[PDB]
């Protein structure tokens, strides 16, 4: 089974690089068939999605925050990673990994997720 | 064979390195040779091919006068190995004044478009064969990429536009298997006006920066899922527009959603791809006509509306030399794909009155992780040492 | 963007609740199928429902979904307890790029 495990700073200072990793077991991020995403719930509103990426290194990011973020990917380590650049008040949020059904766009479901990591934008 | 799956991550790219070139015009003045324009080149898994409308005709003919004309019965797609100058023994695979060709990594998929222009025919020639066909959906000038389309797992992508050239156009997104025609998506995202798209693989999709004719002077950004036929597009984010005519790089603008309505009643074939986060394009040196040709970087040219910071220039052709339409092709490398490019270096009518004909040579860049040096490789042709 | 819901939804032990997703053009309405995930809070989400109805594996009966033109509706037949979360409906939506935009996120309260 797939099992990830979100792991970063929980407090970057704002206009820093906030860097998130996600720790795949179970199965190998290594096989282009599956989107390695990312998610963040800010605590007043919903789940919002992130960025896209798979092995190869093709990645979509959400349009609001697409001028930031960087989703790498690491196949020989099995994780994949997260870099939202110039971070401020609104980026303070519980990040969650997870990983889509397919390669599809419109058909995309998120069954497997992290555990979710709180990310803290304050002095 | 196999169908080529384009399953690899994109190849390092620190510049673009010289890859081929036919010097057609310069060997005209002396040989048979085609009188060809809206060239474009795509590989087999074994070695690349290169592609031309040619007019029906030689340079050294007495039909090459007047041909300047982009739609004839008289167009066909020709097609031999990368290199090999459009001779006589020439293969003309299909009739087309508009052409895409493809190879899935079995057969060839060639997309011809021919006929009348409020009537035109796209036919659909797999492997040798003709396949399916369809006709004119808005009954104005059925266009398609006139580059190489994608195919991903044997399902092969085309763009095909039809409507106005300088209004409302439709577009659809035709997926093919084996040449017959499985599915037809619109086109959908903040791209207003999609056409000559250069289409390159990113597994599982395909994005294809296209030319938009009408408002923008920002090349749009056509993105196609090969697994669900999803199509979303948006607008180049550089600064930096890759599209003649155009403003200069002080006053240029781009914000990735829609055109820039800076000098976009025009356009030039172009293309761009992401190197990551930033853009990797190709544009002419002269602003408002399709004069020298350069390729450049811009840092978060794609992600960041707006942004003109460029590095990794390169002159592929000198400011004063002649070029014209550009595109993108992938080549499989043994373990990444590698992006490479071409220009056409467009000469004779109407822009030099000297000569009475149209006509082009091609000059090819595959992308490369090692080191460069300069230069320009123009056409090169003497038009006073060229045939009237 | 995002689709909307009703902020809250209570239902007593027994009945039933309808939790109803509003999408748009490039959304529900545009025929992309339509994921509920339910998240009990503090927690990760969980897939409850995708293809609009298709519960995975390991979800109860209860949760039963339905779409219809721009709307999408979650049915939870039973109400009973350890469904008190946040139930999100996630849809495609293609107006600018590839995106997902989820429910304003419906709590259900189980008096
Ligand atoms: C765009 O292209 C499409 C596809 O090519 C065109 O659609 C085709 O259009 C043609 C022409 O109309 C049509 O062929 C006709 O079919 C009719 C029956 O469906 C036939 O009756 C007709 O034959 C008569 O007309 C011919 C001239 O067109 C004559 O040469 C022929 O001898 C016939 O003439 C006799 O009969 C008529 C009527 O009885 C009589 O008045 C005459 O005096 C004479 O006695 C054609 O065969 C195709 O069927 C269409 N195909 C499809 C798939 O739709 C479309 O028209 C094009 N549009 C534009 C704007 O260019
Ligand atoms: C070339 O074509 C034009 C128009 O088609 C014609 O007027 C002319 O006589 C032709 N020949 C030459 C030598 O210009
Ligand atoms: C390619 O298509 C075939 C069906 O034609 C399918 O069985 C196979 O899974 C596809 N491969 C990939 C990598 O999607
Ligand atoms: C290019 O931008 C505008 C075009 O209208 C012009 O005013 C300007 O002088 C040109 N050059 C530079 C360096 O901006």
């Amino acid at each position: 089974q797939v099992q990830l495990q979100e792991s970063g700073p929980g407090l970057v200072r704002p206009s820093q690089t906030l860097s998130l990793t996600c720790t795949v077991s179970g199965a190998s991020i290594s096989d282009v068939d599956f989107y390695w995403t990312w998610f963040r719930q800010t605590p007043g509103k919903g789940l919002e999605w992130i960025g896209y990426t798979n092995s190869i290194g093709n990645a979509f990011y959400n349009p609001s925050l697409q001028s930031r973020l960087t989703i790498s990917i690491d196949t020989s380590d099995n994780h994949f990673s997260l870099r939202l650049k110039s971070v401020t008040a609104a980026d303070t949020a519980v990040y969650y990994c997870a990983r889509s059904n397919s390669n599809t766009w419109s058909r995309e479901y998120f069954q497997h997720w992290g555990q979710g990591t709180l990310v803290t934008v304050s002095s | 064979a196999e169908y080529r799956n384009w399953s690899k991550p994109q190849c390092n790219i620190t510049g673009f390195a010289p890859f081929s070139k036919d010097n057609s015009i310069r060997l005209s003045a002396g040989g048979d040779i085609w009188v060809t324009r809206e060239p474009y080149v795509s590989c087999d898994p074994d070695k690349c091919y290169q592609f031309a409308l040619g007019q029906g005709t030689t340079l050294n003919n007495g039909h090459s006068n007047d041909t300047v004309h982009d739609r004839t019965p008289y167009r066909t797609l020709l097609m031999n190995e990368l290199g090999v100058p459009f001779h006589l023994g020439t293969k003309q695979v299909c009739i087309a004044w508009s052409s895409s060709s493809c190879h899935d990594g079995k057969a060839w998929l060639h997309v011809c478009v021919t006929g009348d222009d409020e009537n035109a025919t796209a036919s659909f020639i797999y492997n040798g064969r003709l396949v399916d066909s369809i006709g004119s959906w808005s009954k104005k000038i059925l266009r398609t990429q006139e580059s190489e389309c994608v195919c991903i797992n044997g399902t092969c992508t085309v763009v095909m536009t039809d409507g106005s050239a300088s209004g409302k156009a439709d577009t659809k997104i035709l997926f093919i298997e084996e040449g017959k025609i499985v599915h037809t998506s619109p086109l959908s995202g903040s791209a207003q006006h999609v056409e000559e798209c250069s289409c390159y693989p990113r597994y599982p999709g395909v994005r294809c920066v296209c030319r938009d004719n009408w408002k923008g002077s920002n090349r749009p950004i056509v993105d196609i899922n090969v697994k669900d036929y999803s199509i979303v597009s948006s607008y180049v984010c550089s600064g930096l527009v890759g599209d003649t005519p155009r403003k200069n790089d002080s006053s240029s603008s781009s914000h990735c959603l829609d055109p820039n309505n800076e000098e976009g009643g025009h356009g030039v074939k172009g293309w761009a791809f992401d190197d990551g986060n930033d853009v990797w394009m190709g544009r002419t040196i002269s602003e408002k006509l399709r004069s020298g040709y350069e390729t450049f970087k811009v840092i978060e040219g794609w992600s960041k509306p707006n942004s003109k910071l460029q590095i990794n220039r390169q002159v592929i052709v000198d400011r004063g030399n002649r070029s014209g339409y550009s595109g993108i092709f992938s080549v499989e490398g043994k373990s990444c794909i590698n992006r490479c490019f071409y220009v056409e270096l467009i000469r004779g009518r109407k822009q030099e009155t000297e000569v009475l004909w149209t006509s082009n040579s091609i000059v090819v860049f595959c992308g490369t992780s090692g080191t460069y040096g300069t230069g320009s490789w123009p056409d090169g042709a003497d038009i006073n040492l060229m045939p009237i | 963007s995002v689709l909307t819901q009703p902020p809250s939804v209570s239902g007593a032990p027994g009945q039933r609740v309808s939790i109803s997703c509003t999408g748009s053009s490039s959304n529900i309405g545009a025929g992309f199928d339509v994921h509920w995930y339910q998240q009990v809070p503090g927690t990760a989400p969980k897939l409850l429902i995708y293809g609009n109805s298709n519960r995975p594996s390991g979800v109860p009966d209860r949760f039963s979904a339905s779409k219809s033109g721009t709307s999408a509706s979650l049915a939870i037949t039973g109400l009973q307890p350890e469904d008190e979360a946040d139930y999100y409906c996630q849809s495609y939506d293609n107006s600018l790029s590839v995106n997902y935009v989820f429910g304003t996120g419906t709590r259900v309260t189980v008096l």
